[PDB]
């Protein structure tokens, strides 16, 4: 199970989603953006074929189109990853919530995991990593 | 709850592995 | 564990993980009591110490209760088999109280329990005999007597409270009152007083108030009821006190006394003192009085289990076998149903009980197995309780969450379907519309020897009835300028490779989308509207009960405003074709399937054909509002398969020579049966060679050998991910 | 790859699978080529730097074990290291165990550290049990060793302490030599002395392979489940019986597994003639081996022994089958030269009175007491068998 | 052979001793060790085969 | 191998089971049209599997009725439980996949004309079955309009020549052979002439042809000017005047009952199937194609055509672009659009498009380098190396290689149904309760008992190789955008080709790391794949630095933050080469 | 409660250890008189041993150090 979650996280990091946005203020500005799994953009292109009347668009309007094309493509990647990593994480919660007696922190060993949690906190409280 | 289950698993295996001395009767 | 505690297991060696046990001599029903292993160990010690010839298990435990305390100890010093089933139960105090405490307990308990056995032989034996018709009538006669005693106890507790709320006390003060109650119950067991005097009340005015309370209790305790000859104090003295005198090690030991203080505090923190007194009387009223075992078996209520938790769920249990005399530590009852499970087997496996059979040693085993078989399922429900009940509420919470976020998606689909209707009216005004949308009959290309191949005389005129599995040719007239360009180029064309490539690229310049829409009967409109308000009030009852789900409805509307792509009676039944290429003849054959793309059988009623036209040049990326929409005339769609079969056969089997003109009869009426459905139907015959009709129609009403024109161009790899990509399309187009 | 099976005539049953341990398995012969690189690797000495950095006990056991026997005894006697006595038992040129016992006592005599003589010249009972079990394995291989073993016992009881361990090992010594009567009589003497039969000797007796030096060394990793099963069966049999019944069960299983069936039935003969109350497991095992052998290798007094032990503690069907097989083998043309089983009046009255005592409480004995009395009195009308079949069918 | 005599009835003990396993390659190494020991005493160590160099 | 065609599963659930061979014979004959013949070596095989499937379902029935067979170490879960109902639904669906896989694969062997399927008879067929079977073969054969008139008349010459050589079941077409009328004028345009038919029977006497596979090789080279060299069989052809003496003796004999030239322009193919006059002529063509296709080779009669065909196959874009082949695609698309609901073996492309698609598929391997799941499980079940024919005629010459893709698709469909079947036995069956108690004594610990999450997979190596700050520069902003320019997509696809080269070689190194033989090879697979990408990165890094030295965008007056395309590339460090790195620097754990 | 049945993927192999006597070395290096003997007669009061190889003439050595030991022809 922890190797499959790592396999899914590494997969969606390198993949590719696309999103478009058309200007709502009358201009025919269309921007298409390609966004990876790190949040970065691979290609930003503008489309001027829809708008023939030009020289009335400021640079603030063109940044507002590109802000919408990035927001649409980043939400496209977040929805595609929610269906690739979706059903695996749903079967994960059945295996873990109803299978605590098969794991190292359920049953008689829940007292050890709680003891090691409090002991890890005091070692951060002895330094200023917690109390600051 | 685990300690009550594992203790009953303990003494049910002591009965399985090593039997104790049998009391007396009268033969017919 | 019953077979393993006897002499016969000595002749067997076993696997510890999964021991297959032997057939004991008590497993045979013909075995008398003289051949019993465990009885002969008890019949030997009865003649030795109890000095009584014993011939039955009924005669053994009866003679055990006739015995004297000098003989009751001498038998139990040489008897080592306390438990046979190895289930941890509360025990009599002969297995506790090492040394001199064993002897003075035996002089106290056996003399007192002889008074209780004399109390059950004639006094209570005639009272259950009088009310033997319907059970429970004896303790309901004691029920109104004990309720007036309990109102004095609440008033005494309310006087100690002095008005303040029990929750608001200091934690030391809660244990201070709980320390007095456990020492009061210790004096009820030892001194035999129902309301004993403690040295806590040193005030003279409180002593006068306590004396009026103590004398009103003793007047109620000595008040005889009419139908029953015994008073309610002598019922408590011989049923309730005599059972807890047997387990006096629970009360005398100071370690278990500290368990009862912490058990009474958890009872009083979640439950008021007025409710714990009513449940004590309900535990005595609802119950069963045993005459042979000599015990009053209470209700085992949830307040009763919290009262007697240290007796049935603590580490006070000491097992004594032939192998080892062990003191069980860390014994813990998880829930309050385990105390109800432990005390059920504890009171049913008392000596001379009615649950135990004493006719044969075989019947004594089967009565004892079932008492532990019913106890095991009660413990199997306990270990399954906290993880499955928390899995049921967690599965319930997702279905309510799925209902809330679907109810928030429907207003987003209504405003989107209305806005694409408004933009379609502005587009269809200025664009080229489609005019003639007429459904026509399919013509046969086959012709006789006298007919001319170049004329093409007939093309069909109109269709009033379209069956389910039948083809009909639609007629469209689209006046787009690319249509008139290809009509001149194809009529100009013997043929070169560069000219045929120009024909194919002009067909892909535009297309048409043809769909089939069903009319809604106003009776079914009232049926459809009745269910969508049945869920709407169902969702709103869920939202008001769970305030977290009201917050999640606001999350779904705010999330759907971000994800959804912004846009700036008849009902759809079947999509016929996705892409209809541009044709010079302006006619395509459209096959209706039996099942739609959703996968259900189509109903009957009025159906009209909806034709939308698209052009990739003037309308890039295929916006749904920018199209040329035309409507056809209404027709009737139903199934002819119950009709044409009943007209042919005038049924469960189809003969061999009858099947080949049967499919030609289906083709004569307009239905399309393919060669693949015909050939594979002949593979499943009977011993007479009869083709099944249900096998033939299941291959006819399937998507195997004939498909719609929409699903014909798609890949199986695309069709497999089709419900997966549609759900990704629903979250971006909610509703 | 088809190898024959030795005829133990042991019953195939899940109850007596602990009796099936000690049977040689061809599965081990198929497993044998997998062990060859391991035993090929183990023949080489470690390097000098590993042996010099070795701990004291490990270096002592790995140098004394590789050393000659008398040189190792000289080192032990010089440095008074008496705990290396089980190492020199395993030497490459060690003699027969009576010579090793004399060498042990000689090393304790001339040792450099002299304790008080009540504790200096006392060997541990594990050592004496191992020596006598090696002697019993050699008596299994060659019975005429037994006389010297008797002489060896004639010194050890006079020099060491007579424990139940060495007495059970001497019972195994007498059993392995073919001596049936004195082995059971030593077992009865232990039972009258309330001495428990040793469970490791009881497990090694029912394993007539596995000389115990490499069992305590552990070069045979398999069949330890069988050893544990036999030890637990010995403990279970000792919980309800005396030492003589456990020893007689061990004798029966040992003579069954060594293909010495005549001594296997002489065990039951001597146990009935001596007065040892057999355990019910041993009686059921004897009845099933009688069923496997069809009463072929059996005598009249062994038949009388089996019927006495079945009337004392046994089912009706086992006793009826034993009597019917005896009466049929009397009527067979092969055994007509052999004399017939005849019950004298006193033992016949004893058997019939014990059957009537069982039948006063049991109905399965009360229905067949007349058939038992007819089978013992040698007058058997077939109408009783016909009425028995008629009552079984109806 | 210890099982075959035990199987057909002439012999009560089958053998479990695995000391004979690997002895064909072991005794071939011992005579190769001895031949190398004689090869150095006669001062014939100026050429050695690769099998002799692994044994050395 | 042998594959079933019949639906024995549907008849056995209702209780209909055959006992004798004749009741089994009544189950194997089709009551409708399209009668199929069976060789005896296929019959006794299918009779044994009918009894093996019968004894399997009878033994499964009496075992299921006794529980109101499990694996030996496991038990059976109770009914109406969640895992058993899902497991029995898993077994019920996966069994139905395995019946339909072997049945549809048996249809592939049936229409391939395997030697265990000797004959297909068309006697109970009406006019609808003759026109519908004709539309599906012309899409399968993919042949031009003149060759269909060439095939139907020449197959009549073989059925007349091999007429005493056929069994008694073949005698019903010989009524339709004599029913074939010819041109003598209303009917002269409908039917062809008898001289064109008499040309085709001349090729039977001179080249000893007897099968359908030897008919397609002569009908191609005879319209070519060189005919005597390429069609010269290894049996020598006879003299031309004695063959003309033989056919004219057969020609005048046909007259009083009621070197020939190539045939001219034939009537069009759309008139053939829709007139009742050519309806007996169409029945010669359908039965002549199903029964004359045999497993013999056409190239062993003459290998001069094997050298003739191959030399235009290197330039098949020019040589196969004829006037008749240009009209073949319009005739094939006209016949396909008339019957679009007929779910046959789909092609989804044009006539010239599927010929070029089969050209790149059978002569080269597909490029799926940039895919994760398809390339890591890339495996070909079969290959065609010593075979290269025209792909419109290779379906007629060797139908084994052109039917390989959908046969492997049914192969993978057979595995996933069995993987669905093996997953169900753990759902229906369970271990003992003492066994699962023993597992929970040894708890799952994250440190040692779990599988480590950092195990090397294929996207694990793509993520490490894209974590490089020089590769992440060239992926996003170092190269021009793939959507803006056409050269920016060429630089991106070349960059993605060499990224998946090194990532797959590192993925294959971890799979074969346990042995030392292939590990020395896979280390050299990495070093050639790392040097490919290190050559490409250092080519583009010298490109985007030197070309930006010539632009000279002056932003010093703007007082900016000095971020740029060059000024982030020159502030990045030196490019650490992937061939210089060890395995632990490219994703392997230490 | 128990939900899953799980086995551990790591497979352990039991190391088979056994002690065998594979080397046969012995330090044979003594300091003693070794004789050519044509006859030896060992007379101790329990056991007498007479071992005679024949000759025409013999000699006699006699040792009384531990027990009577008669050697013929040394």
């Amino acid at each position: 199970y922890p190797a499959a979650v790592r396999y899914g996280v590494e997969l969606c990091t390198v993949l590719t989603a696309e999103g478009k946005f058309v200007d709502e203020r009358g201009s025919g500005l269309s921007a298409r953006c390609v966004v990876n799994g790190t949040g970065a953009a691979e290609s930003v292109v503008f489309d001027t074929a829809n708008c023939n009347g030009t020289n009335t668009t400021s640079v603030e309007d063109a940044l507002r189109v590109a802000h919408g094309a990035l927001r649409s493509a980043q939400d496209r990647h977040n929805t595609l990853a929610a269906f690739r990593l979706g059903p695996l994480s749903k079967q994960s919660q059945v295996l873990l919530f109803c299978g605590v007696n098969a794991y190292e922190f359920g049953g008689k060993y829940a007292r050890t995991y709680a003891y090691a949690f409090e002991k890890a906190k005091k070692e951060l409280e002895a330094t200023a990593a917690s109390g600051f | 709850w685990e300690l009550s289950r594992d203790e009953q698993l303990f003494w049910e295996r002591v009965e399985l592995i090593r039997k104790g001395q049998v009391a007396s009767i009268g033969s017919s | 564990r019953l077979r393993l505690s006897r002499r016969t297991v000595a002749n067997y060696v076993g696997l510890i993980n999964s021991p297959e046990v032997f057939d004991d001599e008590s497993d045979r029903p013909e075995t008398r009591w003289s051949q019993d292993t465990f009885f002969r160990e008890c019949a030997y010690l009865s003649e030795k110490f109890l000095k009584e010839k014993v011939s039955n298990m009924q005669q053994f435990e009866a003679a055990l209760k006739r015995a004297s305390p000098e003989a009751y100890l001498a038998f139990f010093d040489a008897f080592q088999q306390q438990t046979q089933t190895q289930i941890p139960l509360p025990s009599p105090s002969v297995w506790h109280y090492e040394g001199e405490r064993r002897k003075q307990w035996a002089e106290k308990f056996i003399s007192i329990s002889h008074k209780a056995q004399a109390f059950f032989k004639d006094v209570l034996s005639e009272d259950v005999k009088k009310y033997q018709e319907v059970p429970g009538k004896l303790l309901q006669k004691v029920k109104p007597v004990l309720a007036d005693v309990g109102k004095i106890l609440v008033k005494r507790h309310e006087r100690w409270l002095k008005g303040r709320v029990w929750t608001s006390l200091t934690e030391e003060e809660r244990e201070a009152y709980c320390m007095k109650e456990v020492k009061r119950q210790q004096m009820q067991v030892e001194d035999g007083e129902f309301d004993p005097m403690m040295e806590d009340d040193v005030d003279d005015t409180e002593l006068e108030e306590w004396q009026r309370e103590h004398d009103a209790i003793m007047k109620l305790m000595n008040s005889p009821i009419d139908g029953l000859h015994f008073t309610t104090l002598e019922l408590w003295l011989h049923t309730m006190r005599c059972e807890e005198l047997e387990t006096e090690h629970i009360y005398t030991s100071a370690r278990v006394r500290a368990i009862q203080v912490a058990a009474r505090k958890k009872l009083y923190d979640t439950t008021s003192y007025e409710e714990v007194i009513q449940a004590v009387v309900e535990s005595i009223a609802r119950g069963t009085l045993d005459l042979g075992a000599g015990v009053l078996r209470p209700h085992f209520n949830e307040v009763w289990c919290q009262l007697n938790y240290a007796k049935f769920g603590s580490s006070t249990i000491t097992q004594h076998t032939t192998t080892s005399r062990r003191q069980l530590l860390f014994f813990h009852a998880g829930s309050l149903k385990d105390i109800a499970a432990t005390a059920t087997l504890y009171y049913a496996t008392k000596p001379l009980s009615n649950s135990l059979d004493y006719a044969s040693p075989y019947k004594y085993r089967r009565s004892l197995i079932t008492l532990c078989s019913n106890y095991g399922v009660e413990t199997a429900y306990t270990t399954q309780r906290p993880l499955l009940r928390s899995a049921a509420n967690l599965a319930r919470a997702e279905d309510l969450i799925h209902a809330v976020v679907t109810a928030a998606a429907q207003p987003f689909g209504e405003r989107r379907r209305a806005a694409t209707r408004d933009l379609h009216m502005e587009f269809q005004r200025l664009a080229v519309p489609v005019e003639r949308v007429i459904v026509a009959n399919p013509v046969s290309a086959l012709l006789e020897s006298g007919a001319d191949p170049d004329e093409k005389p007939v093309e069909g005129e109109k269709v009033n009835m379209w069956p389910l599995g039948a083809k009909r040719v639609v007629l469209y007239k689209w006046s787009a300028p690319n249509v008139e360009k290809l009509k001149a180029m194809e009529s100009d064309a013997s043929l070169t490779a560069k000219r045929l490539r120009e024909i194919q690229e002009l067909k892909r310049r535009g297309f048409l989308e043809v769909s089939l829409w069903r009319r809604v009967t106003a009776q079914e409109r009232k049926q459809r509207n009745e269910i969508v308000e049945a869920k709407k009030k169902q969702v709103e009852e869920v939202v008001r009960t769970v305030p977290s789900l009201a917050h999640l409805h606001q999350y779904a509307t705010s999330l759907y405003s971000r994800i959804e792509e912004r846009v700036a009676e008849w009902e759809f039944a079947v999509l016929l074709d996705d892409r209809v290429l541009l044709n010079k003849e302006e006619s395509v054959e459209l096959y209706l399937p039996y099942r739609d793309a959703n996968g259900e059988l189509l109903a009957q009623g009025e159906y009209r054909a909806l034709v939308r036209a698209f052009d990739l040049e003037a309308n890039p990326n295929l916006h749904p509002a920018y199209c040329s929409v035309g409507y056809s005339e209404s027709f009737q769609v139903f199934d002819a398969l119950p009709q044409l079969i009943a007209q042919f056969f005038r049924v469960t089997h189809i003969p061999a020579a009858d099947f080949t003109p049967f499919c030609a009869f289906l083709r004569d009426a307009g239905l399309d049966v393919p060669l693949r459905c015909e050939f594979e139907a002949g593979q499943a015959v009977t011993t007479d060679g009869d083709v099944y009709m249900d096998y033939f129609l299941q291959l006819l009403r399937g998507e195997a050998f004939h498909q719609s024109h929409a699903q014909a161009g798609l890949t199986e790899a695309q069709r497999a991910i089709e419900p997966l990509c549609r759900a990704h399309w629903v979250v971006h187009h909610p509703g | 790859t088809q190898l024959p099976d030795p005829p133990y005539y042991l019953p195939h049953s899940p109850r007596f699978d602990a009796e099936r341990c000690g049977t040689f398995n061809k599965k081990w012969l198929l497993n044998l080529p997998a062990l060859k690189p391991l035993v090929r690797n183990s023949t080489y000495l470690p390097k000098k730097e590993e042996l010099w950095r070795a701990p004291t006990h490990e270096a002592l056991e790995t140098i004394i074990g590789h050393l000659p026997y008398h040189d190792a005894l000289r080192y032990i006697t010089e440095h008074s290291l008496f705990l290396l006595f089980p190492t020199v038992l395993r030497a490459r040129d060690a003699p027969l165990p009576h010579v090793i016992y004399e060498d042990f006592m000689k090393s304790c005599t001339f040792a450099s550290l002299q304790n008080p003589p009540e504790e200096q010249f006392a060997l541990p009972s594990v050592l004496l049990r191992t020596l006598l079990c090696m002697a019993a394995y050699h008596c299994t291989l060659d019975a005429d060793y037994f006389t010297t073993c008797q002489m060896l016992f004639g010194r050890m009881e006079q020099q060491q302490q007579t424990t139940p361990e060495v007495l059970s090992a001497w019972v195994y010594c007498c059993t392995a030599s073919g001596r049936v009567d004195e082995a059971l009589t030593y077992a009865k003497y232990m039972a009258d002395c309330s001495a428990p039969f040793d469970v490791t000797v009881f497990s090694l007796m029912q394993h007539p392979s596995l000389n115990p030096i490499e069992v305590e060394d552990g070069s045979v990793p398999h069949s330890a489940k069988g050893l544990l099963l036999q030890r637990r069966l010995g403990n279970r049999l000792h919980t309800a019986y005396r030492s003589d019944a456990v020893a007689a069960h061990g004798m029966f299983v040992y003579y069954a597994l060594t293909l010495s069936h005549v001594r296997k039935w002489e065990v039951i003969r001597a146990a009935a003639a001596l007065g040892v109350t057999l355990a019910e497991r041993t009686v059921v095992l004897a009845v099933e081996v009688f069923a496997r052998e069809k009463g072929m290798r059996c005598g009249p007094k062994t038949v009388k022994a089996l019927t006495h032990f079945l009337a004392q503690d046994g089912t009706v069907g086992h006793l009826l089958y034993v009597l019917l097989r005896a009466r049929k083998n009397e009527l067979l043309p092969e055994f007509r030269d052999l004399p017939h089983t005849t019950f004298s009046e006193e033992e016949q009255e004893l058997v019939l009175q014990c059957v009537a005592q069982r039948a006063r409480h049991d109905d399965s004995f009360a229905v067949a007491a007349t058939l038992v009395s007819s089978l013992v009195r040698e007058d058997d009308p077939s109408e009783l068998l016909m009425a028995f079949a008629r009552a079984a069918r109806n | 052979k210890a099982y075959i005599t035990h199987a057909v009835g002439k012999g009560p003990v089958a053998s479990y001793d695995i000391s004979t396993l690997g002895s064909t390659g072991l005794t071939a190494e011992r005579r190769r060790w001895r031949t190398l020991m004689e090869k150095i005493v006669r001062e014939d160590y100026h050429t050695m085969t690769e099998v002799e160099q692994m044994d050395a | 191998q042998f594959n079933p065609i019949h639906n024995f599963s549907y008849a056995m659930e209702r209780g209909v089971r055959a006992r004798d061979v004749k009741a089994f014979e009544k189950l194997i004959t089709n009551p409708g049209p399209l009668r199929v013949a069976y060789t005896p070596d296929y019959l006794d095989w299918l009779h044994r599997c009918y009894k093996a499937k019968g004894t399997y379902m009878d033994a499964r029935a009496v075992a299921e009725k006794k529980f109101n067979a499990p694996p030996p170490g496991m038990f059976l879960r109770p009914a109406h439980s969640f895992r058993r109902l899902a497991g029995e639904l898993k077994r019920r669906r996966a069994q139905s996949i395995l019946d339909e896989v072997a049945r549809a694969q048996g249809m592939l062997d049936l229409f391939e004309r395997q030697p265990h399927f000797p004959a297909i008879h068309i006697d109970r067929c009406s006019r609808f079955h003759l026109v519908e079977l004709f539309k599906e073969m012309v899409l399968e054969r993919s042949l031009d309009s003149n060759m269909i008139w060439e095939k139907a008349l020449l197959y009549r010459a073989i059925l007349s020549e091999r007429k005493p050589s056929y069994p008694t079941s073949f005698h019903y077409i010989f009524t339709a052979v004599e029913d074939t009328v010819f041109a003598p004028h209303p009917l002269a345009a409908k039917c062809p002439t008898l001289e064109a038919y008499y040309y085709y029977v001349y090729l039977v006497k001179k080249y000893y042809i007897d099968n359908a596979v030897e008919a397609h090789v002569v009908l191609r080279c005879h319209r070519e000017p060189n005919a005597a060299d390429l069609l010269f069989s290894n049996p020598p052809p006879k003299d031309d005047t004695e063959i003309m003496k033989a056919v004219e003796l057969l020609r005048n004999a046909d007259i009083q009952r009621g070197p020939p030239v190539l045939p001219g322009a034939y009537p069009p193919i759309d008139m053939l199937w829709r007139c009742e006059e050519n309806l007996p002529l169409l029945k010669v063509l359908l039965f002549g194609e199903f029964n004359l296709i045999v497993s013999e080779n056409p190239f062993v009669k003459f290998p001069s055509a094997h050298g003739f065909l191959t030399r235009p196959y290197s330039t098949d874009s020019s040589r196969t672009l004829a006037d008749g082949m240009s009209l073949a695609n319009v005739m094939a698309e006209k016949r396909g659009h008339l019957l679009p609901s007929l779910p046959r073996n789909t092609a989804t492309s044009i006539d010239a498009r599927a010929q070029d698609i089969r050209r790149l598929q059978q002569k080269h391997h597909r490029d799926d380098i940039v895919s994760f799941q398809k390339l890591l499980r890339s495996t070909h079940a079969e290959d065609s190396p010593s075979a290269f024919s025209s792909y419109s005629d290779w379906s007629y010459f060797n139908p084994r290689a052109v039917r390989a893709e959908e046969r492997d698709r049914l192969t993978r469909k057979a595995v996933e149904a069995l993987k669905l079947y093996d997953s169900a036995t753990n759902d229906i069956y369970r271990h003992s309760f003492e066994d699962v108690q023993a597992c929970h004594t040894q708890r799952v610990t994250e440190r040692d008992r779990t599988m480590p999450p950092y195990l090397p997979t294929l996207p694990h190596f793509v993520a490490i190789i894209k974590k490089d700050p020089h590769i992440s520069f060239l992926l996003h902003i170092g190269l021009p955008d793939r959507n803006s320019s056409e050269e920016g997509s060429a630089k991106h696809k070349e960059l993605e080709k060499r990224i998946y080269y090194l990532a797959r070689a590192l993925y294959h190194t971890a799979l074969e790391y346990h042995n030392e033989t292939v590990r020395r090879v896979n280390r050299q697979k990495v070093n050639v794949a790392a040097s490919l990408l290190d050559n490409f990165v250092e080519q583009e890094w010298t490109t985007i630095l030197r070309d930006k030295h010539d632009v000279t965008d002056v932003t010093k007056t703007l007082n900016d933050t000095q971020n740029d395309k060059k000024q982030l590339a020159r502030r990045l460090g030196r490019y650490m080469l992937f061939a210089n790195r060890s395995l632990d620097d490219t994703g392997f754990p230490t | 409660m128990f939900l899953i049945h799980f086995v551990h993927y790591k497979t352990i192999l039991q190391k088979y250890t056994f002690k065998f006597k594979h080397i046969f070395l012995s330090i044979d290096k003594y300091n003693s008189l070794f004789f050519n003997i044509s006859g030896i007669l060992i007379w101790l009061n329990i056991i007498h041993i007479n071992i005679i190889l024949i000759k025409y003439s013999f000699f006699i050595l006699i040792n009384n150090f531990e027990y009577l030991i008669i050697l013929i022809s040394t």
